[PDB]
RNA sequence: AGACCUGAAAUCAGGCGAGGUUACCCGCUGAACUUAAGCAUAUUAUUAAGCGGAGGAGAAGAAAAUAACUAUGAUUCCCUUAGUAACGGCGAGUGAACCGGGAUCAGCUCAAAGUGGAAAUCAACUGCUCUGUUGACUUGUAGCCUCGAG
RNA sequence: UUAGCCGGUCCUAAGCGACAGCUUAACUGCGUAUACAGUACCUCGUUUCGCGAAAGGGAAUCGGGUUAAUA
């Protein structure tokens, strides 16, 4: 038979369940509980085709857009201002603040929580809305990294109105 | 009779021939000491065993002539030759490492340099 | 006897250091040496190994 | 008296002293060759003990003051090239302790000939001294040179 | 959404495991175009020491064809009846050893019945 | 910045919020062996302020010491000497167990060098610590300037002679002044002054 | 099916640790003989023995300092303060520091902000005398800043 | 002072060292806890390594001769 119910696992196994066990039954605090409010997959499939647009360089891009300006115009007029996806929280905090970013959009997984547990109201004070959206390694794939809030401060003139 | 420097000549075939026969004629002069002999023969074991203590020697410093020359130059040298020294003084870091310095501190050391002032008499 | 190997080598080179000290030795020059000191009885004095 | 404890262990004998003395002496001969023309330590100004006992009295200080640099006109970035002490602790409380010091390090000044760095002369960074160059004496020591 | 697995026990699972492969050689003699490769250790010559000749081994050289051999304590009983068959070109029935109180082996070596002792101790010069 | 803001709400321990989340956590670290890599910060607004830095060789540790005082170790608490002396059960120890904890990642991490630690949460019969420690021999700690003092032998086992930054409270080179004079090193000052001094004029 | 997160395996590739020495040095641990003409607090002693860790020196170090003056100005060491202030069955005994005069002199850098017209950074492996290919890294690597201001 | 057959060597007893970990500043002390066949494809899988008997367990040898001293 299947006995997988019945299975003595090692010690990493039964770690990485007790954890999920122990934070539903624990009374969770209303602040590390508003990671349990999130998009639907219609609605994050909204976000992930309009971030896509903003997608900031690859490293490897970094060679073939600089033997273009090494100069077809003249120095940084070669291109104009531009625009993508802010990342990284210690810039994008920053961001809040001097009050620049539209949009503000939140991973629920983040492991260490205390990281993001502040930046919800951050956005809320300041009158920056904010989303929450399942998992932080599809924000990361737009990024080029593994892995915690992104934000939009510039767009395109055509895309806008979405 | 053999010579050291004689030996720097010959081959890596001839040195293992010369080996050989060394060892025949200190093998016959045990022989001799078991059976029957005078103190004329017994002397000879002594130039004939510092003989193979010689072939040996040079055999060998020719083995690691070519590998030195081969490796030279060259990262991953085999562990077989690497520079003994201390243990200590192995471990360290480079001149290069020790002394060199951050962007900010190069910045206050060459601006302001080492001035050649004097006092008046 | 049922001795190790070991214990065997260690008796053995004990015979070896109990024999009197050649006599040209004591000819050579500047030597204060006369008969050898550490000599021993195998019933007087006693090695345990 | 005081020797119920174990002193043995820790009686200090001065059998070194005098080579002790030679020793140090070895040593600032062995410095004032790698200078030579360049005077040893470096300049410390006056400056009146603490509390009422000693109060009448001036000894040397540990080093200057900001305040006082900015008169003359140092930075405290570059006064340690030309050997001048900078102590950034020490405020100017009086403008008697101020003018004491601002004299002595206008004097030293006076006394200061700069070489260039090569070949050619360099304004700035007191100046720089032509090849004109009247002669100085080898290290003075500076204590010995502008005393107190 | 998970394997279908049967015993209750959890075992570990296999992986690969490299051989090791140490990129860059340790002594010098194992490379390519070394050319000079290493000299032996044990030799035929530092095993058969040097032959016994004594009112007792002697005797048994008429008679029961056997020559006695004081040879190094750490050889074997294979590497002595190979290394008699290296120097004095003669093959061994029987080879027996013993460790003397001094530290050294003495084989004595029965030889095989095609040849004859006194023959090859009159070659080496035990007589 | 995102740091200050991290640094402002960990002083609130007391909360809702961090008491939930440090219960959470003391959890999980009782169930792990004693000694045991974290792959990293739990708190890296804390670190960063001692001197982590996320480069390669730069690694952490969680550690775990037992709460309490230990006895006076006797068989069965029979002293021999004088009524002060007959002290079992109410020692203290001078050393801290923040200071203890970086002792005991000596053995288990010989290479590594220690840097410094702090506290990670607690429980009633464990008290959990977060090492920063460092690979002396790796080139990305060898070669830059800013860390290369920890790469000399001098700073072997800093640790285990008092020099981190708890070692350094419990001898009480963190005060300084008149409370301080006494304590170079309690030991050498206590070797000055016990001395005969006998100049050689007298 | 694919992104992460966590945990294993390997005689995987290349590295680092262990043990020894005792004069001096760093940290723990910790007595009693003895003195008090007894003795228990005290003393011996924050010593011996024990258990750790170093180096040519070690530790200490640029004030969350002394002071109450016309103020001084990292640390160490010497002389002096001083057998003083203070501790103590206020018994026996114990006992520093500041100022002063000397040796020697040397200052500094991270966290807390600001590349955000664009990880500028670091390691490993290979390639000519400083390119390429993987990884680390935005849960923060370079540059800038350290209160003397910035 | 000569061995396939005489013993050790191999097995496990009372017990004893270490693994996982657990204590302690370490020294020590405890230690059965654990993910430990049919290049490629399957299907099984509960015991952890070792030490500990020349009187316990255990593959196989007997006669006669021989040397100053071995069988």
């Amino acid at each position: 038979r299947d006995l997988s119910r019945f299975v003595k696992w090692p010690k990493y196994i039964l770690l990485q369940r007790q954890r999920r066990v122990l934070m539903q039954r624990l009374k969770v605090p209303p602040a590390i509980n508003q990671f349990t409010h999130t998009l639907d997959k219609n609605q994050t499939s909204q976000l992930m085709r309009l971030l896509a647009k903003y997608k900031p360089e690859t490293r490897a891009e970094k060679k073939q857009r600089l033997l273009q300006e090494a100069q077809s115009a003249g120095g940084a007029a070669g291109g104009k201002k531009p625009v993508m996806i802010k990342y990284g929280i210690n810039h994008v905090t920053d961001l809040i603040e001097i009050k620049k970013a539209k949009l503000v959009v939140i991973a629920h997984d983040v492991t260490p929580v205390e990281l993001v547990c502040f930046i919800p109201q951050l956005c809320r004070k300041k009158e920056v809305p904010y989303c929450i959206v399942k998992g932080k390694s599809r924000l990361g794939q737009l990024v080029h990294q593994k892995n915690p809030v992104l934000a939009i401060d510039n767009v395109r003139k055509e895309d806008q109105a979405e | 009779k053999i010579r050291a420097y004689e030996l720097r000549g010959k081959s890596q075939k001839e040195l293992v021939k010369q080996l050989e026969d060394l060892k025949k004629e200190l093998a016959q002069l045990r022989v001799a000491k078991v059976t029957g002999s005078a103190a004329s023969k017994l002397s000879k074991v002594t130039e004939v065993r510092k003989g193979i203590a010689r072939v040996l020697t040079v055999y060998t410093q020719k083995q690691r002539e070519e590998a030195r020359a081969a490796f030279k130059g060259k990262k991953f040298i085999p562990n077989d030759l690497r520079a003994k020294k201390t243990r200590a003084i192995r471990r360290r870091l480079t001149a290069s490492q020790t002394r060199k310095m951050t962007v900010r501190k190069m910045k206050r050391t060459q601006n302001v340099p080492k001035r050649k002032f004097a006092l008046i008499a | 006897s049922i001795k190790g190997l070991s214990l065997k080598k260690h008796l053995g080179r004990k015979q070896k250091q109990n024999r009197p000290i050649p006599p040209w030795i004591r000819m050579r020059t500047g030597s204060k040496i006369r008969y050898n000191a550490k000599r021993r009885h195998w019933r007087r004095t006693k090695l345990g190994m | 008296v005081h020797l119920h404890k174990w002193w043995q262990r820790y009686v200090k004998t001065w059998f070194n002293q005098p080579g002790r003395k030679q020793s140090r002496r070895l040593r600032r001969q062995e410095k004032a060759a790698k200078l030579g023309v360049v005077p040893s330590g470096l300049l410390r100004p006056i400056v009146h003990p603490p509390t009422q006992r000693y109060n009448l009295k001036v000894r040397a200080g540990r080093g200057f003051t900001l305040e006082e640099l900015k008169s003359v006109g140092l930075s405290p970035r570059v006064a340690l090239s030309i050997g001048v002490a900078v102590d950034h602790r020490r405020r100017n409380r009086s403008a008697e302790s101020l003018n004491a010091n601002v004299t002595r390090l206008k004097a030293y000044l006076a006394k200061l000939v700069l070489f260039q760095r090569g070949s050619k002369a360099k304004k700035g960074l007191p100046a720089d001294t032509p090849k004109s160059q009247i002669q100085n004496v080898k290290h003075v020591k500076i204590s010995t040179a502008m005393p107190i | 959404k998970a394997r279908v697995r049967t015993n209750v026990h959890f075992f570990r699972p296999h992986t690969l495991r490299k051989s090791r492969q140490p990129k860059v050689v340790r002594r010098c003699y194992e490379a390519a175009t070394c050319t000079f490769p290493k000299l032996a250790k044990t030799d035929k010559y530092t095993i058969v020491r040097q032959p016994l000749t004594t009112e007792s081994a002697m005797k048994k050289i008429e008679e029961t064809n056997t020559l006695v051999f004081l040879v190094d304590p750490r050889s074997n009983k294979r590497q002595i009846k190979q290394a008699v068959k290296e120097l004095y070109d003669v093959d061994t029935q029987r080879v027996n050893t013993l460790i003397r109180p001094d530290g050294l082996k003495k084989a004595y070596v029965r030889l095989t019945s095609d040849y004859d002792a006194l023959d090859v101790a009159n070659k080496i010069g035990i007589i | 910045g995102a740091y200050k803001y991290l640094e402002e709400l960990w002083k609130k321990k007391q909360s809702d919020v961090l008491r939930f989340l440090l219960r959470v956590r003391t959890w999980e670290y009782r169930q792990l062996p004693a000694v045991h890599r974290c792959t990293q910060s739990t708190r890296p607004d804390k670190a960063r302020r001692l001197g982590y830095k996320k480069k390669q060789g730069f690694v952490i540790y969680r550690v775990r010491v037992r709460r309490g005082d230990r006895k006076k170790q006797v068989h069965k608490g029979i002293v021999y000497g004088k009524p002060k002396n007959q002290g079992v059960r109410k020692q203290k120890s001078t050393r801290n167990l923040r200071a203890v904890a970086e002792e005991k990642v000596r053995k288990i991490c010989g290479g590594l060098r220690v840097l410094n630690s702090y506290w990670v949460g607690q429980d009633a019969v464990y008290k959990y610590y977060e090492v920063i420690l460092v690979d002396p021999a790796h080139n990305a700690i060898r070669n830059d300037p800013r860390i290369n003092w920890l790469c000399k032998p001098v700073m072997k086992h800093r640790e285990c002679r008092g020099l981190t930054s708890a070692g350094k409270k419990y001898r009480g080179l963190r005060t300084k002044g008149s409370g301080a004079a006494r304590l170079p090193s309690r030991r050498a000052c206590w070797k000055k002054r016990q001395a005969v001094r006998l100049r050689r004029y007298r």
